[PDB]
RNA sequence: ACACCCAGCC
């Protein structure tokens, strides 16, 4: 419990595909594929701008 | 319903109360006839 | 149970796992509480009658298992009913009696819940547990289409045919169900099978006793007399072979059962044979015994 | 770079590695059980209970899919409804993200003599980035 | 239908475009470390004993 | 009922050449066309009808 | 020294629903089983005096 | 399973070279001259004609 | 390819037998966002 | 909403040995079924392209994803502290090529 | 569920 399910647990809003090459991103930039982008989701407030 | 005998290509029409049996030989495994809805394939 | 739509069905979105309702797509509810596989005990027999939580206690280990003499100071007191017992007993039981003659799993969970059924309704406390799983067996076998005969249950059972009988007859007075009357077609696989008969002969044998049953030529004989007589006066008209002794003991029947059946089926032999069948014997060429 | 491939996307294009996978999925019919009673059915959402938001069309008559119907994910290829002691569905899905043509549908009699059925769904497999 | 190759390699209407250019390297677009050892291109103006013609 | 499931067919069959010598010019995009789906003014129609009778 | 035993809620000991009609248990619940059946033998054992 | 329509590499066709390739060997020519006698000159078409398995005539010996 | 012009280092060329293995990526991506949970943790279950 | 071009991901490889194997990028949609990476980055990660497969956790609330963006991003790592020198570098055809 | 294999990447 406490080594399987406290300090380590399994979590939502993760993904896991394989890993090529792309030269032409940069060091901070990750591709991501459409499917997984359009599958997970970031929950933004509404404000009037 | 139309079955085909794996051994012998007879259909058989079969209900769905019918033990599974073909009428010609009598062989135990019968497979689905293909569907006759049209299914198209891109040639790519 | 949405608020706004207390008559629509909510529908359950497993991959997002959610109760929606389907008219204002409102999630109603909380996180869905799947229910599967991620400790968990045995598969509990559903035909037992009550629950039977309980653990066994595995072999010694060490020296503090054992007592001063040679044995384990902990042992498997199970705390099982009388009745479970006696029932898994039966269950057992029928199982050993099903493998005998090849029986395939379904009829022996037929025969496991007929005798369930019985053994609940607590009618027939007086006779063996083994003469009323014999007489479950039966029903099983002729509810599922492939009768057996009374002769070849018992084969494979301690319990004579009258005691079987008498079980089966109470068996369906209690229940108060029915089954189809056997037909002299159904014994007609195995007893054809078992002979080592060709193909052909199974379908002139088939042929020969249904029509001979449809016209009404021999009153009152059981169909297992009736099937035999077809198969011996379908085997001589074929190359293959059969004396009165192989049909008898694979059919249960006498020889003066088959011989006064084969006597009475002879003079319409022409007539009562199928059109397309190959007569490697004359029809004239039959022996009458 | 790092042990990865370029492709001839060409020679993709011509039939270069391009391979196939059948996934055979199996169902049984069950009665095991002294009342509930397993069979295969086209379920339908005014008798059956525990359906989801799949669609349940394109079935036939005896609950199972005919070959050659294109499936995609959650697509029901296996109607099978347990008796309740009026019934609930436990019936086979196609596995998340798996597109594919039903090939064969064969039904015969397993080792308990239950009526047993495999669907044997083949999906076309070209090389993409990735592919080992 | 009709279409180019750029969709699918079908419509692609050459059984392969041989392309070639400075068969002798005057321009030394290519560097040969040993240029004895490589055959002359079909299109050289060049005789046996010279292996590639001057920069 | 051939040993070759369906898609495989279909590749085969788009990777044939046909002739195209002075139709194509005159023969519209699929997409770019009014018709619906398909028509003599954007495709051309081919049928295949073998049976193996023969030993 | 236990004289009195919690008894887990469900919650830690809950029973998964399978395939088809099932209440398998968790192991916890046939531990508890085991302990109730035990008590009631020595309580009615102590009760009549065996 | 099959020969394919097309080389992978140029797309050269050679679909239809797969019997007459056969037949020369028949012939007792050496693979060499059989792929020269065909006109696959580029080792791409050489690679896909000398290197094919004929699978489909094994897969034709089962019953429909 | 992209220009045309011959490429300054000669590049080794030539046939090889490559082998396309099972593990394809179609098989192994996978995502989740409040996905079912399992039952004794009320967590997210275990594989894809 | 989908996350979209800009979003701030935590991007890891197991094992997890050191701290620079979590560290944070900026989503970019691609077409094709795989995560892609700059091949600096595949030091600080012990990745190569041999089949690896990586795990994209993806910040949910904006106090998360702002730390995430100003202590655990690429640039911010690109000196590691465990033995002062930057655990990231050219490689591979980068550094034959610029050789 | 649980168990056991196999397999992938270090
Ligand atoms: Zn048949
Ligand atoms: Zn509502
Ligand atoms: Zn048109
Ligand atoms: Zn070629």
């Amino acid at each position: 419990r406490v080594r399987g399910n406290l300090m380590g647990k399994r979590v939502d809003f993760s993904a896991r595909t394989v890993i090529t090459p792309d030269p032409n991103l940069s060091i901070d930039q990750v591709g991501v594929p459409r499917s997984i982008a359009a599958n997970m989701t970031f929950a933004e407030i509404v404000t009037p701008f | 319903m139309i079955y085909i005998c794996g051994e012998c290509h007879t259909e058989n029409e079969i209900k769905s109360r019918d033990p599974i049996r073909c009428r010609e030989c009598g062989y135990r495994i019968m497979y689905k006839k293909r569907t006759k809805r049209l299914v198209v394939f891109d040639a790519r | 149970t949405c608020p706004n739509h207390p008559d629509a069905i909510l529908v359950e979105d497993y991959r997002a796992g959610d109760m929606i309702c389907p008219e204002c797509g409102l999630v109603v509810g909380d996180r869905v509480i799947d229910v599967g596989s991620e400790r968990v005990g045995d598969s509990q027999n559903p035909l037992l009658s009550d629950g039977d939580l309980s653990t066994m206690i595995g072999k010694g280990t060490g020296a503090a298992s054992f007592d001063e003499f040679g044995n384990s100071k902990y042992q498997n007191r199970r705390t099982m009913s009388s009745s479970d017992r006696a029932m898994m007993n039966a269950f057992k039981e029928i199982t050993t009696m099903a493998d005998r003659i090849n029986l395939p799993r379904n009829i022996v969970d037929r025969t496991n819940n007929l005798f369930k059924q019985v053994y609940e309704q607590k009618s027939l406390k007086g006779r063996a547990n083994d003469a009323i799983a014999s007489a479950c067996l039966y029903i099983a076998c002729r509810q599922e289409g492939v009768p057996r005969t009374f002769k070849e249950i018992c084969a494979v059972s301690r319990i004579s045919k009258k005691e079987i009988g008498r079980c089966f007859k109470l068996i369906l007075k209690a229940l108060e169900t029915s089954v189809d009357l056997i037909t002299t077609g159904d014994f007609m696989s195995r007893f054809c099978s078992n002979l080592c008969l060709p193909k052909q002969v199974q379908m002139a044998a088939t042929h020969i006793a249904r029509k001979a049953v449809e016209l009404d030529l021999v009153p009152g004989r059981s169909p297992i007399s009736v099937a035999a007589a077809a198969i011996y006066m379908a085997s001589q008209a074929s190359a293959e072979k059969r004396t009165q002794k192989e049909i008898g003991d694979i059919a249960g029947v006498a020889d003066v059962t088959i011989r006064q059946s084969y006597r009475l089926i002879y003079p319409r032999a022409p007539d009562l044979f199928p059109t397309d069948f190959k007569f490697d014997t004359p029809v004239d060429k039959l022996p009458q015994l | 770079q790092e042990d990865s491939v370029i492709m001839n996307r060409s020679a993709v294009d011509r039939g270069f590695f391009r391979s196939v996978f059948y996934r055979s999925y199996k169902e049984q019919e069950s009665k095991k059980g002294f009342d509930q009673e397993e069979v295969f059915e086209k379920p339908t959402r005014e008798t059956c209970q525990g359906m989801r938001h799949a669609i349940y069309d394109k079935l036939d008559d005896d609950g199972l899919i005919a070959p050659g119907v294109r499936v995609s994910g959650d697509d029901v290829i296996i109607g099978k409804t347990v008796t309740l002691p009026t019934k609930r569905d436990c019936s086979t899905f196609l596995r998340t993200s798996e597109t594919g043509i039903v090939d064969q549908v064969m039904v015969t009699l397993n080792q308990e003599g239950y009526k047993f059925c495999k669907i044997r769904v083949r999906s076309v497999r070209i090389p993409q980035i990735g592919d080992k | 239908k009709k279409g180019f190759g750029k969709e699918h390699a079908k419509w692609n209407p050459t059984a392969g475009v041989a392309f070639e250019y400075d068969p002798d390297n005057a321009l030394r677009h290519t560097v040969y470390p040993k240029p004895e050892e490589w055959p002359k291109s079909e299109y050289s103006e060049l005789d046996e004993d010279e292996s590639q013609a001057p920069y | 009922s051939s040993v070759l499931h369906d898609e495989f067919i279909a590749h085969r069959l788009g990777l044939i050449p046909l002739t195209s010598d002075d139709i194509v010019d005159k023969l519209q995009y699929s997409r770019d066309c009014t018709c619906e789906e398909f028509c003599p003014e954007c495709s051309v129609e081919f049928t295949l009808d073998v049976r193996c009778n023969e030993d | 020294i236990v004289t009195v035993l919690p008894v887990p809620p469900l919650s830690v000991r809950p029973a998964v629903v399978m395939q088809g009609s099932a209440r398998n248990q968790d192991d916890l619940t046939h531990k508890l089983a085991d302990i109730v059946k035990i008590n009631n033998q020595l309580r009615r054992n102590e009760q009549n005096g065996a | 399973m099959i020969i394919p329509v097309r080389c992978f590499t140029c797309g050269k066709i050679v679909g239809n070279k797969w019997e007459a390739y056969l037949g020369l060997l028949q012939a007792e020519y050496t693979e060499g001259d059989a792929l020269d006698a065909l006109g696959l000159k580029r080792y791409c078409c050489r690679r896909m004609l000398l290197a094919h398995v004929d699978l489909i005539e094994k897969l034709l010996n089962y019953a429909p | 390819g992209f220009t045309g012009r011959k490429i300054t280092s000669q590049i080794f060329i030539g046939p090889t037998y490559y082998q396309r293995l099972k593990h394809m990526v179609d098989d192994k991506i996978h995502s989740r966002a409040r996905g079912p949970i399992q039952i004794l943790n009320r967590q997210p279950m275990e594989g894809r | 909403r989908h996350m979209c071009d800009g979003d701030i991901v935590i991007f890891n490889r197991q094992p997890t040995l050191h701290k620079m194997s979590m560290m944070g990028h900026r989503v970019r949609i691609l077409p094709w079924s795989t995560f892609r990476l700059n091949l600096s980055v595949t030091t600080p990660y012990n990745a190569d392209f041999d089949g690896d497969e990586m795990n994209l956790h993806l910040p949910q609330s904006l106090e998360t994803r702002a730390e995430i963006q100003e202590l655990a991003m690429v640039p911010r790592m690109i000196v590691t502290p465990q033995s002062n020198r930057p655990v990231m570098g050219i490689v591979q055809d980068t550094l034959t090529a610029v050789r």
